[PDB]
RNA sequence: UCUGGUGACUAUAGCAAGGAGGUCACACCUGUUCCCAUGCCGAACACAGAAGUUAAGGUCUUUAGCGACGAUGGUAGCCAACUUACGUUCCGCUAGAGUAGAACGUUGCCAGGC
RNA sequence: CUGGGGCGGUCGCCUCCUAAAAGGUAACGGAGGCGCUCAAAGGUUCCCUAGAAUGGUUGGAAAUCAUUCAUAGAGUGUAA
RNA sequence: UUAUUGGAGGUAGAGCACUGUUUGGACGAGGCCGAAUUCAGACAAACUCCGAAUGCCAAUUAAUU
């Protein structure tokens, strides 16, 4: 359900997906993270998806926060139609993710508790994670 | 001092721009043979073309 | 607070420093107060043992071949993938 | 029944040099064609009506700073 | 608080404007003019190359004399004409500065143009 | 926008034709123009 | 020699502070009779004054708090190869932008009185 | 013309993106315009230079302003 | 075709200084709470304070052809 209130246009170009992270590599809101390995394009479906198996194992006992947003719409044909006639309508938003990028981040609860919902939430997300902590050194 | 450059692979299935830097050292068909003095114009030609040409001092 | 380096030789191929960071090495750099741009080396596993006693910042003994100088870390490149750092940067405090 | 509106598209206008750096140049000859002050004429160098620049004096092309951050053009007698 | 503004400053700017299609080159010198609220200073310069090859001013000893604070002028203009008789009063690009055609300035243009200086 | 045909006097030439607004302009135009044949810059009139 | 007048160089030449002036010259100030002015006000412009004043502009000092200028060392990308194919991999080439350290309170030309 | 034809829609000119740092470059690819206006919106000389928030029209929280910032944020007969 | 040198240009990257999009702090604006300036951190075929490698135009002497 997370989408832009408005955009100059609403047919884009489809995201590359290649190369790293440019930014957002680091944890800077709570205490543990999900960082990505691989490269994929992320829905607002799917990114709302695992943000609610996140906080029902949680009880509403701690903070959740999203470092990605889907900035941009894809369009798709329906009814499977003869190819050549213009763009179609707009489907649904995405948000390509590179690997050492973090996707979600928790703060206020148990180290193994946070453990235990981000490998809940990793299950709903089609890239492969892994679990990483404030670095300091 | 002198250079020996042989034309070891062939230029079938070359860039242009190689088959034209090939035809300038003076090479023609295949195993052939073309003493030249070294400098840095000629080595600059050999170095665009290193893994067709086989040098050796001489 | 100890530590010892090698000067590094000049023009380092890629595949130099790729074959220095497959070991126990990381490039770094020596630069500040009474002395040149100098470029050397320290061990990955020597350097984060001497670096939980003064912390983040903390004033160390590096041996820059054949001498000892009080330097600090002011940058370091690290890479997230497989936690491991690439470059320390040495200031000296002096 | 899908329907376009988005086949409308004008011609290229060749923009850009059309004479090289130290290049020797003949009075009249086009050195830059542009829409505005890209380039400012310099030396022997007057502006057309369509922002045109051309030369002169007949000599060799320079292509300077003008400023800090203009660029400029000028033409020099000097064979 | 309303704050006053520079008359020296703006000058500066118009006559930098005026001097972007405007400038001496040996055969035809630029005659640049300084007035202040005391005297008038004028000299021939060469753009071209960067020289001054003349000077006249109301402040000079052969000049300063309880006048009527205008008449100054014409003889500067006057002085500076015999000056430039000498050597190169040909053709000349007469340069107001920053200040108006009217006033002071008129005197010392004319001044030369009664002279001989074809300008 | 209407056309317009600047007459002359002497020449009875029309080498000079312009354009105006007669909702603007309702008023016969009168400029000085130069015919050659006379070659002096003469007061050319609409018709 | 000095301050001025007019030029050349990319703000290393800018802004900010904290200072000292100076009255050679500048400025400031006094008017509206005089040419000449406000879409009106002599604010500006112009002309006549120029008693007083450094208070302000201001010239010379101090400071890197801004701003601009930025070594090196790394790598992002990329050219050419090789490999398996290329969300690549490896070997050569050129090596960025961000950032550290640092440098910066400008150098020059010409005329005059001084 | 046409991812068979029909139906629909288009057919000339102008600006941008696609276009791979010269120029050029396709598709029933993605966005907008034009079929004029102006006797001053021309020529020449001369002179000028937004938004924030406090003596409150119970207030549209922007009367035609005082002077700070303007630092050009505007403005340009018309789309870019 | 190399070597040497000069120049034109805004792509890959990167960046948030403008335009738009966005997340957590932070915004007051009414006899009771809602139009915000900063702090940190993200995104862009029709964003740019920046900016390669290649290619392109030319000039000179050299060297091969």
């Amino acid at each position: 359900m997370l989408l832009p209130k408005r955009v100059k246009y609403r047919r884009q170009h489809r995201p590359k997906t290649t190369g790293r992270s440019k930014g957002g590599n680091y944890v800077t809101f709570g205490e543990f993270g999900l960082q990505a390995t691989t490269t994929s394009w992320i829905t607002s479906r799917q990114i709302e998806s695992a943000r609610i198996a996140m906080t029902r194992y949680m009880k509403r006992g701690g903070k959740v926060w999203i470092k990605i947003f889907p900035h941009t719409p894809y369009t798709k044909k329906p009814l499977e139609v003869r190819m050549g006639a213009g763009k179609g309508a707009v489907e649904g938003w995405i948000a390509v993710v590179k690997p050492g990028r973090i996707l979600f981040e928790v703060a206020g609860v148990s180290e193994e508790v946070a453990r235990e919902a981000l490998r809940l939430a990793s299950h709903k997300l089609p890239v492969k994670t892994k679990f990483v902590k404030r670095e300091e050194l | 001092a002198k250079l020996q450059i042989t034309l070891t692979r062939s230029v079938i299935g070359r860039p242009e721009t190689q088959r034209k830097t090939v035809e300038a050292l003076g090479l023609k068909k295949t195993n052939s043979s073309v003493v030249v003095e070294d400098n840095p114009a000629i080595r600059g030609q050999i170095n665009k073309v290193k893994h067709l040409v086989t040098v050796e001092e001489k | 607070a100890s530590l010892k380096s090698i000067i590094r030789q000049g023009k380092q191929t890629r595949s130099d420093l790729k074959q220095l960071r497959k070991s126990g090495k990381v490039p770094a750099v020596v630069y500040g107060y009474g002395t040149k741009n100098v470029s050397v080396k320290v061990d990955e596993v020597e350097f984060i043992k001497v670096i939980r006693e003064v912390g983040r910042n903390g004033v160390i003994e590096l041996g820059v071949g054949s001498k000892t100088i009080k330097v600090m870390v002011a940058d370091y490149q690290f890479d997230p993938l497989k936690n491991q750092i690439t470059h320390i940067d040495f200031l000296a405090i002096n | 029944v899908s329907s376009t509106k988005n086949g409308r598209d004008s011609e290229s206008k060749r923009l850009g040099a059309k004479r090289a750096d130290g290049q020797f140049v003949t009075g009249g000859s086009i050195l830059y064609r542009q829409r505005g002050t890209k380039i400012y004429p310099g030396e022997n160098v007057g502006r057309g009506g369509d922002d045109t620049l051309f030369a002169k004096i007949d000599g060799v092309v320079k292509f300077e700073r003008k400023g800090r951050d203009k660029k400029q053009v000028s033409v020099y007698a000097v064979a | 608080m309303i704050s006053k503004i520079d008359k020296n400053k703006v000058r500066l700017k118009r006559h930098a404007r005026v001097r972007t299609n405007l400038s001496g080159t040996a055969e035809k010198p630029r005659l640049n003019v300084y007035r202040s609220n005391k005297h008038i200073y004028a000299q021939i310069i060469d753009d071209n190359k960067g020289v001054t090859l003349a000077q006249a001013s109301s402040k000079d000893s052969d000049i300063a004399t309880t006048a009527t604070k205008v008449e100054l002028a014409t003889k500067v203009g006057e002085a500076i004409a015999k000056k430039a008789a000498d050597k190169g009063i040909k053709e000349i690009v007469f340069d107001r500065g920053g200040y108006l055609y009217h006033g002071r300035v008129k005197a010392l243009a004319e001044a030369a143009r009664e002279s001989g200086l074809e300008f | 926008r209407v056309n317009v045909t600047l007459a002359c006097t002497e020449c009875g030439d029309r080498n000079y034709i312009t354009t105006k607004n007669k909702r603007n302009n309702p008023e016969r135009i009168e400029m000085k123009k130069y015919c050659p044949r006379l070659n002096k810059y003469t007061l050319h009139r609409e018709t």
